[PDB]
């Protein structure tokens, strides 16, 4: 049996494109154009596996 | 009551952003209160009277239809002047998050300049030039940017509007920028011409007046 | 498309670090509900008799 | 720092709505910058500099005391002109999630028109009609309307205000709803009175100059 | 959609709350849109058109520079005039969570006022003196206050701008506290001088009228 998580939380802060001129970092940074992609795939927040 | 009151604004954008109309106001076509809700924000859905016809209303009220004679007896035109100011640099870029010579953006009073870390004020300005044309390509806040003759540090900037621009002295990276006020920008609109001078003599004084009459040539 | 078939018993391990000597007895067994008599589980890294 | 940005706003409603104040700004009764905390928001709590005093005074500003003369070359009175459009409709009132013929509220620009299912866009607009009458009953960015001509499924329409009003085609039950441009809105408030020629040649000129004095009468 | 409208705002702070700009707006130098963003908020961030730019615009619009000539038949100086008000006051000071002569802060009108429980309208007035006097100190919308000749619990007040002010009676702590407007406030800005009479015979008229020329002293 897993115990898993009990709740947790995740959250993102990216800046875009040049602004951030810095790659996404764990769920702390995230980096794109927005207006180029719509939503995200999260690897983008902290993933752990539960 | 704060709840209620933070319940408050949804959807920000002006049009949605209410405004208490005036009471009793019919500047407006002697029709309605300043601010009234309008066709614009009807179709948006928004009700209430608000910030967006505000500002139009007593826009369309200072405004002066082409031609009018503005008549004064100074005698400057009444077309407004943008403010022109430097922005002085100093410094070398420094980012310790990165190796030296590392491309990096700065917001130079918010325009992002792309500078490597390494680059003294003056090679920052070299940067600065590229985002003050984007500045100008983008049309935004600033009208035209100019070298600073006597120093590659500082820059002559112009800005688009008429209005006054005051900015807060910073320091990223190692480079200090801060906002030096060349030029006051003056009161105006539109693009107005001198007719003339009038000399009036007033009806009992002895001594003949002067008038300047402007008229909008935009 | 997918056999995710039966269904799976739940193992939990607690250490119980011995002091004081004494110690003949543990409470409660895990903290929550009760201990599942019928596979006896102790060990003195020694795995404890059935 | 988006935090204790997004922070912010709380009440909305304008008043309560924060403004940075020009810095020296006297224009106000040669007093306070606009938008300067007024007696109508610290009753109200709000003890900050505001969107709502910053909207007024300017007005204030721009209103011009009655009798006042606007001279002009040209002869175009001051006062404000409202914007009319034109409402094209067209196609049937479809409503697939209820049998034909059954009554719904359609937003035109956002007026709510009662129709039924199945309604081409003239009896569409024969509904349209009965919000624009609410529209100018209420009196909501609508002065008035008209029935196009020649066109049940158009609308002649005229706006309370003065300002400009531009909307986006849409679509809604079979519905198309767009707006025609008819007439421009000019700038203006109040109502104003032309008092006559003035021909006048000024100082040095050969040719006398004429002028158009325009008294407010509203 | 109230979601992402909802989402909105972030950092109130008007700089910050965007303005959908005039479409085709050249009337800030003949360059930009209304309200359209400024290097001030873009050192703040905020790369949209604005509300804080929207206001100095047409207030830069509305401001004619000093020594311009305003014309009119009438002579009403252009110069703006405040409001000024009764504050009408009744009852005792009544602190039911406090005994009697309970020092507690009363807002008048949103301003505190320093009084003790028992204290019946004028002890409360005379409360009140010394908050007007902060209001004054602070010059925080009201001009002036003075104490109601033939009441003490009256007091004539006076607000530092030109707008309009009206306030809702309300009873605190068993303290009514009302406004009672004495003297409305007049559109204008600045200091103006009237030059003089200036009779004019417009050009086929056989009556001459009066023009009076008010220049703008600040």
């Amino acid at each position: 049996s897993q115990w898993r998580s009990s709740y947790t939380r995740r959250q993102i802060r990216l800046l875009d494109s040049k602004l951030t001129s810095k790659t996404s970092l764990e769920g702390s940074i995230y980096v794109t154009d927005l207006s180029t992609m719509k939503s995200i795939p999260f690897s983008a927040f902290g993933l752990i596996p539960g | 009551s704060l709840l209620n009151n933070k319940a408050g604004v949804i959807s920000r954008l002006a049009d949605f952003l209410g405004f208490r109309p005036k009471t009793g106001d019919i500047d407006v076509m002697n029709r309605q209160s300043v601010g009234s809700v309008t066709i614009s924000q009807l179709a948006k859905g928004f009700y209430e009277p608000n910030i967006e016809s505000a500002i139009n209303d007593v826009h369309n009220f200072s405004i002066k239809d082409v031609g009018t004679i503005i008549t004064n007896k100074t005698g400057v035109s009444p077309e407004g002047v943008s403010q022109t100011d430097y922005w002085a640099f100093s410094g070398t870029v420094t980012d310790d998050s990165l190796p030296p010579g590392s491309p990096i953006t700065v917001l130079v009073f918010g325009l992002p300049v792309s500078a490597t870390t390494g680059m003294t004020a003056i090679e920052f300005v070299a940067k600065v030039r590229v985002a003050l044309q984007e500045a100008i390509a983008s049309f935004t806040a600033i009208n035209s940017y100019k070298d600073h003759p006597t120093d590659g540090s500082k820059l002559e900037v112009t800005y688009l509007d008429n209005q006054k621009h005051v900015l807060s002295t910073y320091s990223t990276y190692g480079i200090t920028i801060s906002q030096e006020i060349i030029s006051e920008s003056k009161p105006g609109y539109g693009t107005w011409n001198l007719l003339g001078a009038q000399t009036v003599t007033l009806d009992n004084q002895q001594t003949p007046t002067v008038f300047y009459h402007f008229e909008r040539t935009a | 498309d997918k056999i995710t078939s039966s269904d799976i018993s739940n193992v939990a391990r607690k250490e119980f670090l011995v002091e004081v000597q004494g110690q003949t007895d543990f409470l409660d067994v895990f903290r929550g509900t009760s201990y599942n008599v019928n596979n006896i589980r102790v060990k003195h890294r020694g795995n404890e008799l059935y």
